[PDB]
This record gives structure tokens, C-alpha cells and sequence, in this order.
């Protein structure tokens, strides 16, 4: 260490992260999706990954969520090719559809929690916690 | 006692779980 | 006041979640601790609130809790009301070591202006919503 840290940087982090879970969670309820991190985290890999095995999702994160979000329509399961007896994961039209707006309510949640911001103290920020990391 | 005192407080005890689920 | 947004501070602000996740996990490996952060939270409120019922235990975490807890069990960390064994109260003593240093690595490379303008800027985020 060189010098102790800031004791109110880690809790002022963690707020910031709790607020964002937080406000994703109630717009997800508010809108009636009945989806959790988990939900949300399974239709993203299965698009960014089409036809995905059901071992390499085990890997990334389940038979019984994919049970779940296959009898809600938002999974397809199709035979493996080669291999009869798995099955490999799509999403369907309205699970794709849904993953994207996954997407645009927590991109939302993050454009209102830093607009107040003034554009100066946002690439302030930025860097800061890019000064993070880079180190 | 005010709002983003409360909230780091919140938050700094759910580290476990913020880091254990999220949409992240 | 509301101004147009930076588009890289959404994946800043994720990558250094993702970063901390990682080294977390990393470092409870490290350890053999053979423990991942919802476990601990598990810990955490058993030390917190001893003596709680295990529904109560089960609602608070949001049949999976009762496995997760079994195994807990299992490992001699948690005894039945549920409390800390004396093994239970080190590894989570352990584990909140592990979760302050991590912070503290993370924060390493600011220095001490840097620390408390970053704190300014995170509350006055929050303070706006």
C-alpha cells in the first residue's frame, strides 16, 4: 500500500452498483418480464453465442432454467446435428426480443444514473475508473 | 442518516451478494 | 440538470465490477477458502443475525438456499435457529479480509485527490436520482 485508501470509496462503489441492480430489478418487475439476473444473463449468451451447447452454457454461468425459459417461448432447443440425444439453444423470436430490451432498459438506467453529471465530470470519471483498472 | 450516507451503507453490507448477482 | 452521456461510462463502471468479481473469486481460490460471494452472504447474515430460523435465512437470500445451506453444514461452518461454528466465524472473518484488500488493490493506483474526487463523483450520481 502507500497510503490507506479513502474509507468512503468502496461503500460510495457499491452504492453505485446496488442503485444499478436496483433500478434494472424494479423496471423488469414494473414491466411484468418476471426476469432475474440469471434470466437475463442466459438469453444474452445464447445470442451472443447461437446454437450454444448446453454444456458450454453450464460453463459461462441449469436444465431446469432452461426448461423455464423454453415453456415461456423465449428458448427453442434444437438436436444436435451430430448428436440425437442433446440439444443445442436459440433463442426464439420473442426471446430475442426480449434479450434487446434487456439491454435498452439497463443501458436507460445507466444514462439517467450519470446525466446528471456535467460533461466534464463525466470524462473525469471515466478516467478514474479507468485509472482503476489500467493499473 | 441522509440518502446516499444510507445508501452506502446499504450497499457496503450487501457486497456479497451485489458481487454474487447481477446484471453485470 | 440533465447532459448528454458519455458512452464509455457505462462500460467503465462495468469492467471494473467485472474486475473486482474476478479477483474476489480469485482470492477466496487463492486461499482454498472453496467458498463463492453468495456463500458468504450466507455467512455474512448467519454472523449478523445468529440465531435466525432458516426460512427467515431463506426468504432474506431472495429449496436452492436449503441445499446451499446443507452444504454449509456439511462443511461444519454453520450449526443448528442456525449459528457460525468456530470454523464457520473464521472463514468469514477470512473472506471479509479478502473483500477489503481487493478494494484496496483496486483503488491502489489513485492517489489521495484522485480517491476523494471519485467519491464526490459517485455520490453526486446517486444523489440526483
Amino acid at each position: 500500500m502507500n497510503y490507506p485508501v479513502n474509507p468512503d470509496l468502496m461503500p460510495a462503489l457499491m452504492a453505485v452498483f446496488q442503485h444499478v441492480r436496483t433500478r434494472i430489478q424494479s423496471e423488469l418487475d414494473c414491466q411484468r418480464l418476471d426476469l432475474t439476473p440469471p434470466d437475463v444473463h442466459v438469453l444474452k449468451l445464447i445470442d451472443e453465442q447461437r446454437g450454444l451447447n448446453l454444456q458450454d452454457l453450464g460453463r459461462q454461468m441449469i436444465t431446469r432454467k432452461i426448461r423455464e425459459l423454453e415453456g415461456r417461448n423465449l428458448v427453442r432447443r434444437e438436436r444436435n446435428p451430430s448428436d440425437q440425444r442433446s440439444f443445442q439453444l436459440f433463442l426464439t423470436d420473442e426471446g430475442l426480443a426480449i434479450h434487446l430490451h434487456a439491454e435498452l432498459i439497463m443501458s436507460r438506467v445507466h444514462d439517467e444514473l450519470f446525466a446528471p453529471l456535467t460533461p466534464v465530470e463525466q470524462a473525469t470519471l471515466v478516467h478514474l475508473l479507468d485509472q482503476c483498472l489500467a493499473a | 442518516r441522509d440518502y446516499t450516507e444510507q445508501l452506502r451503507r446499504a450497499a457496503r453490507r450487501n457486497a456479497w451478494d451485489l458481487y454474487g448477482e447481477h446484471f453485470y
